């Protein structure tokens, strides 16, 4: 039993997104298939802007992460997080024991010992994670605005973030930085896992796609008294997709394209 | 190798603890020389770590065989990436760093100063503690990663304007419809003797980059006494080929055809101002 580790780092300059991926081959003689444990990290910038058209704050309502394949060479066999989760701290662990045995735990502390393991950890304060689709060929998570703490407000409140304007500039119509959470003010550091299994000998190469991005909402404030509207799903799927080719025979992972 | 902590009492209120840790990859010819400056400030209840990242990253370049006849190639160090990273749910943030602005000067030079009570100032050029960075990057440009945030800082040091005699500037993606990429093409002999003279290549493309980068990590004195950070040094090697086609020499440049990536992991003991090497991780890609 051994682990062959690779990494891929790719940046989309246009989107201000980084995919830092880890690809671990579990090469195990007591195991029927090849497995590739894919850990998805990097950064997805909030790209929160304050402009005039009436001030506008564009802001990330949801962060998107998915991995999908179209080949019949390859299936997803696990993914983490597996279930919806609402705590600010998301820390989980996948484990593998010789013999093709994978388990996962919804924690890191107190999660037991394995021949091999890989953890995830991210912060999502005011947001919540949903596993919008898992099939044998793909999984998609959404990290979705949930509720905000005020000097307490749903993510669907139209007046969220608007302010009796502190000045004439657009930014002065919206609450200060020390009132916004990292996922609005800075962006999201993702930490996700999926395992890819491939029946040994059933083709040397397989292909799959990892996508990172965001769905922006838009808030519009102006004094006519402050009035505030809100466009949900203003700019949806601001995303980058990176296609990878895995070579099972040589335990390699290549980039094919970045859109 | 890791020096013991040396201690400088700056006054009744500030103490500096310095340790220098060295992590090497002999396989990649990368050597990380990290200087950890903990600043203990009796008026401020956060630990401050000024981490200086230095050492060297070999370009990956090897001289071509001068007997290559119709076709020859070289790899060269076309981009260097450095990152210093903290963990998502520890209570440590990357709060400042140098350099900060895009910079194409031949030498990057910055001074960082720590003021009593916890303020950091970064200025151009060569306060209770001071540190400097100074590195040569002729024909390259340093750019702060767009993915820098509170857990991570990165820089790319990348081939920007390379002059070939009085010709150019060339870059990684230069394309002439006839000559292709002329970056390192002498004359439009043996292929192996038709690259420009080594001394006319930027030093970062044929020898080593000597990075110097600073980051400032802030640790809250409540919760944990220990945390982990990683420091990654990486080179993208471009494959630069020259070919006789029948009529003239043309050049071609394939970006990041080989990647070499050295990540070291350190445990930081914030109470005792010590660090311990937990791990080194060599990865490579070969297109």
């Amino acid at each position: 039993a051994e682990i062959i580790k690779r990494t891929q780092d790719i940046t989309s300059k246009r989107l201000a997104i980084c995919q830092n991926i880890q690809f671990d081959f579990v090469k195990d003689k007591k195991y029927n298939k090849d497995a590739l444990v894919v850990k998805m990290q990097g950064f997805i910038s909030s790209r929160t802007t304050y402009s005039d058209l009436i001030k506008r704050m564009i802001w990330p309502f949801q962060y998107n992460i998915s991995l999908k394949t179209k080949d019949s060479n390859v299936d997803l066999i696990n993914y983490l997080p597996k279930n919806k989760i609402d705590s600010a701290d998301v820390s989980q662990k996948l484990g593998y024991n010789i013999g093709g045995n994978f388990q996962s735990a919804p924690s890191i502390g107190g999660s037991g010992s394995f021949n091999y393991s890989k953890t995830i950890s991210y912060n999502q304060k005011n947001y919540v994670t949903e596993v919008e689709s898992q099939n044998s060929k793909g999984v998609k998570w959404g990290v979705k605005a949930n509720s905000f703490v005020t000097p307490q407000v749903s993510a669907y409140d139209q007046y969220l973030f608007a302010q009796d304007p502190t000045g004439p500039a657009a930014r002065d119509y919206f609450v200060p930085d020390n009132q916004l959470p990292p996922l609005i003010q800075s962006g999201f550091n993702p930490s996700f896992i999926t395992t890819l299994s491939h029946e040994k000998g059933k083709g040397d190469k397989s292909e799959f796609e990892i996508t990172y991005g965001r769905n922006m909402d838009a808030t519009y404030a102006y004094v006519t008294r402050l009035a505030v509207d809100r466009k949900h799903d203003a700019f949806k799927n601001r995303n980058v997709t990176v296609k990878y080719e895995v070579n099972w025979k040589t335990h390699e992972v290549k980039i094919k394209s970045i859109t | 190798k890791i020096t013991p902590v040396s201690v400088k009492k700056v006054d009744d209120k500030v103490t500096l603890y310095k340790t220098t840790a060295t992590a090497d990859s002999d396989k990649f010819k990368i050597s990380q020389i990290l200087t950890f400056n903990f600043i203990k400030d009796k008026s401020y209840d956060k630990d401050t770590l000024v981490l200086k990242a230095a050492g060297n990253i070999n370009s990956g370049y090897e001289k071509p065989n001068p007997n290559d006849y119709d076709f020859s190639k070289l790899y060269w160090g076309a981009k260097y990436n450095v990152s210093i990273s903290s963990q998502s749910n520890d209570s440590v943030n990357v709060v400042d760093y140098a350099p900060k602005n895009q910079n194409e000067e031949f030498q990057v030079q910055n001074t960082l100063g720590y003021t009593f009570g916890g303020d950091i100032s970064i200025s151009n050029g060569l306060t209770a503690f001071s540190e400097t960075i100074n590195y040569k990057q002729e024909s390259y440009r340093t750019t702060l990663s767009r993915c820098t945030n509170y857990k991570n800082v990165g820089w790319g040091v990348e081939a920007h304007k390379i002059m070939n005699n009085g010709w150019g500037p060339y870059g990684r993606d230069s394309f002439h419809p006839t000559y292709g990429n002329e970056l390192f093409l002498a004359g439009r002999a043996y292929a192996g003797q038709n690259f420009i003279a080594q001394h006319q290549m930027p030093l970062l493309s044929r020898s080593n980059f000597n990075p110097e980068f600073l980051s400032v990590l802030s640790h809250r004195q409540d919760g944990a006494k220990k945390s982990k950070i990683t420091v990654t040094y990486q080179r993208e090697m471009d494959l630069y080929q020259i070919r006789w086609n029948g009529f003239y020499w043309a050049g071609a440049n394939y970006k990041n055809f080989k990647t070499r990536t050295f990540k070291s992991t350190y445990e930081i003991d914030w109470e005792n101002h010590k660090v311990k090497l937990l791990d080194t991780k060599e990865t490579e890609n070969n297109k």
